[PDB]
């Protein structure tokens, strides 16, 4: 996961969080040539 | 000649490699189920039993029933 | 390294469910003597019984006895399996193992036990584990050990006498056929300074890269000076010093 | 198992600073041999006072 | 059984006691050359249920030249030991101000356990042993020559002398036996006296890294 | 007091907004505003291209999309997306990013797309001669995208249930050789679902395993042998 994407990095005006989006990472995969990404 | 097949082309739906094989081998039975239309068989196995031949017992099952 | 595959002569496994009557002649006469003094629960013993009979000539040339092969396997197997055996002075050293139950088992009166297997075939599976996994002597990764008296003088002792001459002394060393530096340097009796590998990567793991800069420059000069030809000791040196210089054994490849 | 030996060590050799070091100026051996002598003028000989 | 594990008791306390030796802490020639008679004589006979329970075999000793800089050395009972005993080890260290320990592991221990070691490195120095690994004492071995660790006001010499810097020399890492047998941390350095068929004597370095 | 070990354990175990998102939302306004002034002096309008990647890196938090959303972001997204005072279109960069982003931000009903007009947003763009062949694409499938649910049509060829096309699938129904020969699979068309055709050894073979663990000459480090994965 790309942890931290709970905050708001830019306060806009109004220790510190990793920052990320919050999103699940694929793990990828390699079949000759071609490049595949998979979610579990 | 080659390596043996673990994933099916759902019968139904026909989505390549869309189905594979869960192996409970404790309580003898093989469990079938299509990640695309979620379609499900099972079928019992033996320890001889491969995912190949769950696949053909749905395969059987299906070809008996469409007549 | 002794397993009990070594010291077997043959092994059985009988439906021996009385053994106050066992189905086994031989043995009547001293199996009475364990059942008149039960050292364990004897509703607790299985009908199948395996019966290993060793080989005298392979127990005394290792000067193992059936009370050192006994307390091996009920240490390796536990409560759940009995071992019994016979003096070593009859005729035919015996041992009869026989697995023992659980009370655990008898409180699933409906439940479908399929986590227990049949005694039959959990002894033959017992016999093929203990036979070649049971250590009785030895350690393991050692195949055999040849008993040597050195004839060249590097592998003799060299003591210096108290008038000064070198006077080498010649020791009984033995030459094993695999290694295992660590434990046989600790075994006692073991001289924990001269006994060495020969295998450069056990010397690193157990004695250091100086250690190794050392044992890999005396093991190249062995083979470069097999044949008799010399090499200066200058060109061995910097090969072993360049193999050792970033403190891991850097392979020529 | 020559051209092995060869490649891994080409660069090693004898600095003005009497030290051998290699490619990577990594001191090897402080003194060539651990003697500083080359190896054609050396020669056999027996140490009397030893024995 | 007792006589021997009376034997391995013995024996690796006298590795122990040749390491502090060795390490520069105060160890009397009596506690260095005790025979294994006099050994079951003060620590008892039967370590199987009884008398040398491994807590009694804990040595403190005290740097032979800073009395204040003291090293324990812990023989858990435990075969395999975990993150609450090291705790243990720890308090009984804070209460004594103690910075140093060894411990004596008869098993492995948990990587968990190995981690909080290392975590702890910065105030409190503490390494351990497999006990497997105290049954000799490898700088006896003809092949190990004499290891020294050098100060670091004659390292500023020896790299100042050779014009070299730091990275230069040859290595040794922090795992190797040796460097362990000797305690050394990355950036110190060792320096190594061998025999030579060529020159009779050899002195050469390596940096811990 | 506490114990070393203690502060050390507790230290190491310390490492583990709509407001700002609702200022961010305003602060896109007011960068979209100056941008129409810098516009009508004809000078270079830098603040929404200047704003751009804060407001990217946040539009991309998947903890906050509802937020987002729910705060008006599709409001601002079409203030962004709409053409300036001279009618020229955005910075290339911002309808780039904020099509991409808006493909990024499925969970927009449609009263969201009626009442934020960020739906006449896009197919200005995707009408507009002026704008890049793969922003039209994008524009494109974002129209397709939002007005599919206008139809209850979906794309998602796994959100058909099981029973939908079984159903439909009976909805559709009509009315020699000297060595072994391959046959080839069945192409029969499957219509019909089938019913389905519906340890004590263990214990001592993990005791001796602990035992042979238990005999192995390991080492409390794990010594490097050839320099792989040295520490540090
Ligand atoms: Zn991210």
């Amino acid at each position: 996961i790309c942890e931290g994407g709970e905050e708001m990095d830019n306060k806009f005006g109004v220790e510190k969080g990793h920052g990320g989006c919050g999103r699940y990472q694929p793990r990828i995969r390699r079949s000759g040539l071609e490049l595949y990404a998979e979610w579990k | 000649t080659g390596t043996l097949e673990t994933q099916f082309t759902c019968p139904f739906c026909n989505h390549e490699k869309s189905c594979d094989v869960k192996m409970d081998r404790a309580r003898n039975t093989g469990v079938i189920s299509c990640t695309v239309c979620l379609e499900e068989f099972q079928t019992p196995i033996t320890y001889l039993s491969e995912p190949v031949d769950v696949y053909s017992d749905w395969i059987d099952a299906c070809e008996a029933a469409n007549q | 390294h002794t397993t009990l595959r070594k010291v077997t002569a043959n092994t059985a496994i009988y439906y021996d469910p009385n053994p106050q009557s066992t189905v086994v002649a031989e043995d009547q006469e001293w199996v009475n003597v364990y059942y008149e003094m039960p050292d364990f629960d004897v509703a607790r013993i299985s009908p199948w019984l395996l019966r290993v009979e060793l080989d005298r000539k392979h127990m005394t040339d290792r000067k193992l006895t059936m009370e050192q092969i006994a307390e091996k396997i009920n240490a390796g197997f536990g409560d759940d399996l009995n071992c019994i055996f016979n003096d070593d002075n009859a005729e035919k050293l015996v041992l009869r193992i026989r697995i023992m139950n659980s009370d655990e088992n008898k409180m699933q009166e409906e439940e479908e036990v399929v986590d227990k297997m049949d005694d039959d075939v959990f002894l033959r599976c017992i016999e093929s584990n203990m036979l070649t996994d049971m250590t009785l002597q030895g350690i393991e990764q050692i195949s055999k050990v040849y008993m040597h008296l050195p004839q060249t003088d590097n592998k003799k002792k060299i003591i210096i006498t108290e008038d000064g001459e070198f006077k080498a002394l010649q020791e009984w060393i033995l030459e094993t056929d695999g290694v295992s530096l660590m434990r046989v340097l600790s075994e006692k009796d073991v001289d924990p300074v001269r006994t060495t590998s020969n295998d450069i990567v056990e010397i690193f793991t157990v004695l250091g890269i100086e250690a190794v800069r050392k044992a890999l420059e005396r093991e190249l000069y062995h083979v470069i000076s097999f044949d008799g030809s010399y090499v200066n000791y200058r060109h061995l040196a910097l090969l072993c010093d360049t193999m050792t210089c970033r403190g891991h054994l850097m392979a020529i490849t | 198992i020559q051209r092995r030996l060869i490649k891994s060590m080409e660069s090693v050799m004898v600095k003005y600073d009497a030290t051998v070091r290699n490619s990577i100026n990594q001191v090897v051996q402080l003194r060539y041999g651990e003697d500083g002598l080359a190896g054609e003028s050396v020669e056999f000989q027996n140490l009397a006072t030893l024995k | 059984d007792d006589e021997e594990e009376t034997y391995r008791l013995w024996k690796i306390r006298k590795t122990i006691m040749q390491l502090c030796h060795d390490r520069g802490y105060l160890v009397t020639q009596d506690e260095l050359d005790q025979t294994l008679e006099e050994f079951k004589a003060q620590f008892g006979d039967k370590p199987s249920e009884g008398r040398p329970r491994r807590t009694d075999l804990t040595v403190l000793v005290a740097h032979n030249d800073d009395p204040t800089d003291q090293m324990f050395v812990f023989f858990p009972e435990e075969p395999k030991v975990g993150i609450k005993t090291i705790k243990v080890y720890c308090q009984r260290m804070q209460e004594e101000n103690i910075t140093r320990a060894l411990i004596v592991v008869q098993q492995g221990m948990t990587p968990s356990a190995k981690q909080s070691l290392v975590d702890m490195a910065p105030k409190y120095i503490l390494e351990q042993f497999l006990q497997q690994e105290l049954l000799i004492n490898i700088t006896e071995h003809e092949l190990v020559p004499e290891h020294v660790v050098m100060t670091k006001e004659e390292v500023t010499e020896l790299l100042a002398r050779y014009k070299l810097r730091e990275n230069q020399l040859p290595r040794i890492q922090a795992g190797d036996p040796v460097a362990r047998y000797f305690g050394i941390k990355r950036g110190q350095v060792v320096k190594i006296i061998r025999p030579s068929e060529t020159a009779g004597r050899y002195i050469t370095y390596r940096l811990v890294q | 007091f506490l114990s070393d070990f203690e502060m050390m354990l507790q230290r190491k175990k310390s490492m583990s907004a709509d407001d700002v998102v609702s200022a961010m939302i305003v602060k896109m306004n007011e960068a979209a505003e100056e941008d129409r002034q810098l516009n009508n002096q004809k000078k270079p309008a830098l603040k929404k291209l200047t704003l751009l990647p804060a407001v990217v890196m946040h539009l991309k938090k998947q903890d906050l999309k509802e937020t987002f959303i729910d705060s008006g972001v599709m409001s601002a997204i079409k203030e962004w997306l709409s053409p300036l005072p001279d009618r020229s279109l955005p910075a290339l960069k911002i309808r780039e990013e904020l099509l991409k982003i808006l493909q990024e931000l499925p969970s927009v009903s449609q009263e969201t797309l009626k009442h934020s007009g960020i739906g006449r947003a896009v197919m200005y763009l995707y009408k507009h001669p002026k704008e890049s062949r793969s922003n039209k694409d994008m524009a494109g499938k974002l129209i397709n995208e939002w007005s599919r649910p206008i139809f209850g049509l979906t794309s998602n060829y796994k959100g058909m249930t099981r029973e939908e096309r079984e159903q439909r699938d009976l909805e559709q129904m009509p009315q020699f050789c000297a060595r072994a020969r391959v046959p080839m699979p069945s192409n029969k068309d499957y219509v019909v679902r089938p019913k389905w055709n519906v340890s004590r050894l263990d214990k001592q073979m993990r005791k001796f395993t602990d035992i042979r663990k238990k005999s192995r000459s390991a080492h409390a480090v794990k010594i490097s042998i050839e320099g792989n994965k040295m520490p540090l």
